[PDB]
């Protein structure tokens, strides 16, 4: 997926 | 423009046909290694990649998908990883032995890096909000930073060990002198997401990507915003971030490859790779115009700067 983290 | 640059495009030079999350030169930009979401850590030739119509010189199989490369400045074999389990490896090539693994992170680690001018010092950052020091010599980590929010990215000054950029899920970059860690040097705003990338182009220049969609130049001796550099889309991914002395690279997802030069806002070139996917892994070959490059379904290509 190689989604960044974010909130 | 036609100051500082004199390239219009990137040249496909080579092209070897799942994640590619990173991919590195070795010290002597002789072999490079790549890695990502096949548990698999491959080792390329890159003279034999151009001049050839490909298979690795070494691979090695992990336990955890991978999110993270750096070979060692000094020892040539010697070779990072940070994967999904938190765990930050180094590994010799030559015996495809795991030299050390680190398992004090909780969470995936997505950054590690080791240090240029102390070449036993690795950093590595993580989702349990922690950045660990780790020395090769010794099994518990040296220095532990407790931060607010997940860890991105890692890196080490390129003039001093005593010097690492962070980049946080908080949207700032954390900058810290290791030897007096109870505060940083400084903190960089400015990105509107979190920071995803960090990388020097010098001993005074850092870059930073985000998926606010820009890249950003800062001045890590006097503390302030330079640049922002606009045309990429990145609002969701790792795409990839890579710098020398000049230029700044980096993906996007519409699976085209952006270069900037650091004084100019929007793009000198890009290239389609070739939406349903998005570039994920870039390096430049030192100070010269070839890079490697790769994407999310895993082809990698050798690019080259061209008039």
């Amino acid at each position: 997926h190689f989604i960044v983290p974010d909130l | 423009a036609m100051t500082f640059t004199r390239y219009s495009r990137l040249r496909v030079i080579a092209e070897i046909r799942n994640i590619v999350s990173s991919i590195e030169f070795d010290r002597d930009d002789e072999l490079f290694a790549t890695a990502g979401v096949s548990r698999c850590i491959k080792v390329f030739d890159f003279s034999s990649v151009v001049n050839e119509p490909q298979c690795p010189i070494v691979e090695m199989s992990t336990r955890s998908k991978l999110s993270c490369l750096s070979w060692n400045k000094h020892e040539k074999n010697h070779i990072a990883s940070s994967d999904y389990e938190g765990i930050v490896t180094v590994w010799d090539v030559t015996t495809r032995q795991s030299l050390m693994e680190y398992e004090e992170h909780e969470k995936r680690a997505w950054s590690v890096d080791f240090s240029r001018t102390e070449p036993s010092m690795l950093v590595s950052g993580s989702d349990d909000c922690k950045v660990k020091v780790w020395c090769t010599r010794q099994e518990a980590s040296v220095i532990n930073i407790d931060m607010k929010a997940n860890i991105c990215c890692v890196k080490y000054n390129p003039g001093s060990s005593n010097y690492i950029a962070v980049g946080s899920a908080d949207h700032h970059i954390h900058y810290y002198d290791l030897r007096n860690i109870s505060q940083p040097l400084h903190v960089f705003s400015g990105h509107k997401k979190a920071v995803s990338y960090v990388k020097f182009l010098s001993n005074n220049e850092l870059a930073s990507a985000s998926t606010d969609s820009t890249l950003r130049l800062w001045d890590v001796k006097d503390n302030l915003p330079v640049r922002t550099f606009r045309g990429h889309t990145n609002e969701k991914n790792f795409v990839g971030l890579t710098v020398n002395s000049e230029y700044l690279a980096c993906g996007s997802e519409t699976n085209e490859v952006y270069v900037y030069h650091k004084e100019i806002t929007r793009p000198v070139t890009s290239h389609r790779f070739g939406g349903s996917y998005f570039i994920s892994a870039v390096c430049w070959k030192s100070d010269s115009p070839t890079m490697l490059t790769a994407n999310s379904q895993g082809t990698i290509k050798v690019l080259v700067l061209a008039a």
